[PDB]
């Protein structure tokens, strides 16, 4: 997998 | 029994060929409708 | 809206990609939605460069492998006047210097639309627009090890979404  | 057909980006081995059926009409489950958008072309 | 929708049936979706050990999901979600809209516009499905977004959309607010927003990527495409094809600008899974080349641009946009924060609104958008970029709370082992069926996690949140993905339709199980 993440990184929003 | 409703779901959103979602395409993930963790390869095609994860989940169902890289896809996941996510609970739909279950109180905005996992915030799927909290940050939805599309580009105007 | 229709009972079921699956844009994969209509040629709007590219094969599944792999972001690897990099928080660039926002870029994949963005290329997914652009891929769907460009196809609707031109009738041609072309894979788009996530690397282009990772390396070049810093000015718009993105943080490469450290995270970002699909809306910031759409804004970058608009500011930049284009976005390179996946073929011309391959994915590297790590941030590098911006190498955008207009000659290889195969997509563009004139802004973006933020859908009202309601599932009924999302359904109308998916039904009438095509694949839609969305963010979900994927911060659970149940998501990492999801295998099949309808995913439901009691401890899911609608406030801390941490994973950008693409809704390509909707339906129901028998």
């Amino acid at each position: 997998x993440c990184x929003y | 029994n409703k779901y959103w057909l979602v395409k993930n980006s963790w390869g095609e081995e994860w989940g169902m060929g890289g896809y996941v059926k996510m609970a739909k009409d279950r109180r905005n489950h996992c915030g799927i409708a909290s940050a939805a958008s599309y580009p105007t072309v | 809206a229709p009972r079921s929708v699956d844009w994969r049936e209509k040629g709007y979706v590219t094969p599944v990609k792999n972001q690897g050990q990099c928080g660039s999901c926002w870029a994949f979600s963005a290329t997914g939605a652009l891929e769907g809209q460009m196809f609707r516009k031109t009738g041609r499905l072309i894979s788009l460069s996530e690397q282009n977004l990772v390396d070049c959309s810093g000015p718009q607010g993105n943080e490469g492998c450290n995270g970002g927003l699909m809306d910031y990527a759409f804004q970058y495409v608009q500011d930049n006047g284009g976005l390179d094809s996946e073929e011309s600008y391959p994915y590297e899974a790590t941030e590098e210097s911006c190498k955008y080349n207009p000659k290889y641009s195969v997509a563009n946009d004139t802004g973006f639309v933020d859908i009202p924060k309601q599932e009924k609104a999302l359904m109308k958008a998916v039904a009438t627009v095509g694949p839609i970029s969305v963010a979900i709370d994927a911060g659970h082992e149940s998501f990492l090890f999801y295998k099949e069926g309808i995913y439901f996690e009691p401890d899911c949140s609608s406030e801390d979404m941490d994973h950008g993905v693409l809704v390509v339709g909707y339906g129901f199980e028998s």
